[PDB]
């Protein structure tokens, strides 16, 4: 036949706030629905993150408390430093961040110091409003890992007094899309993704396809390892 | 704001100190809790199923 087609990624149409347009151009008509359904389901299932998985803030022991001239509660708070969105780097795996003003408005994300290897992507997040002049410091603890369900999970064991446990959404892609276009002979298979910004979507898709790869390859030997 | 009777009652005659302890605990919603709409319609949760 010598029709043998071997697709090639591509990053067409950059579109929107986080919103893009993966493509592989040349398939072998029949096995694009295979791979559209595949990275779908990957996607939105094993990709691995960094968020926020313990707080401390100073004056403060539990989270149904209250800061002075502070205009949220403590519980509030721990709802906001879960949309902080943070890119780590390679082999981190985790650290301790560190926040610390003496303001007397917004705070926001990019009030965070400057730590190597840390870089939050939404730095007009509000975290709390300070409404006169006073000093607000906290230490949020960043980590690895994936949502790997709601049972099956990590306590996160607090060590210092005034620890306060946050729930962590460590995948990146929020919502996926595909379709498959005919060409004659073969078939394009476009891919929609749309992250929160901390990865970028042709890694992320070669990343879908690593893994996907992997489980594949224990039906070519039926053989455990 | 101190003017009690020592325990801001009689403190149960045969009693001498009462204490209190409050505790607060956070409930996520799982399989078996019951949810209902504004128009009649009630029934229990049997699944949380993946995003995928």
């Amino acid at each position: 036949s010598k029709l043998e087609f071997v697709p090639n990624i591509q990053l067409k149409e950059d579109l929107g706030a986080f919103s893009y347009k993966v493509q592989l151009s040349p398939v072998e008509k029949g096995m694009a629905h295979i791979l559209g359904n595949s990275i779908r389901r990957v996607l939105l299932s094993s990709l691995s993150g960094a968020s926020i998985i313990k707080v401390n803030i100073a004056n403060v022991l539990h989270e149904y408390s209250t800061l002075e001239d502070v205009k949220e509660d403590v519980v509030e708070i721990v709802s906001n430093l879960k949309k902080v969105a943070i890119k780590l780097d390679t082999g981190i795996d985790r650290l301790d961040l560190e926040l610390s003003v003496n303001k007397s408005g917004v705070v926001s994300a990019g009030d965070f110091k400057t730590t190597q290897g840390v870089e939050i992507i939404n730095k007009d997040q509000p975290i709390a409003t300070l409404t006169n002049q006073r000093a607000f410091s906290l230490t949020a603890t960043v980590s690895v890992g994936r949502n790997v369900g709601i049972l099956s999970a990590i306590p996160t064991e607090l060590e210092r007094v005034g620890d306060i446990a946050v729930d962590a959404d460590f995948n990146p892609i929020k919502r996926v899309a595909f379709e498959v276009f005919d060409n004659g002979d073969s078939e394009t298979l476009e891919v929609f993704v749309k992250t929160n910004g901390t990865i970028e979507p042709l890694a992320a898709v070669t990343k879908a396809l690593e893994y996907f790869c992997e489980q594949i390859s224990v039906f070519v030997s039926l053989r455990v390892p | 704001k101190k003017k009690s009777i020592t325990q801001s009652n009689e403190l149960s005659p045969g009693v001498l100190k009462t204490v209190k302890v409050f505790v607060a605990i956070k409930k996520r919603i799982q399989p078996g809790d019951k949810m209902a709409g504004r128009h009649g319609n009630k029934g229990v949760v049997s699944r949380v199923l993946p995003v995928e």
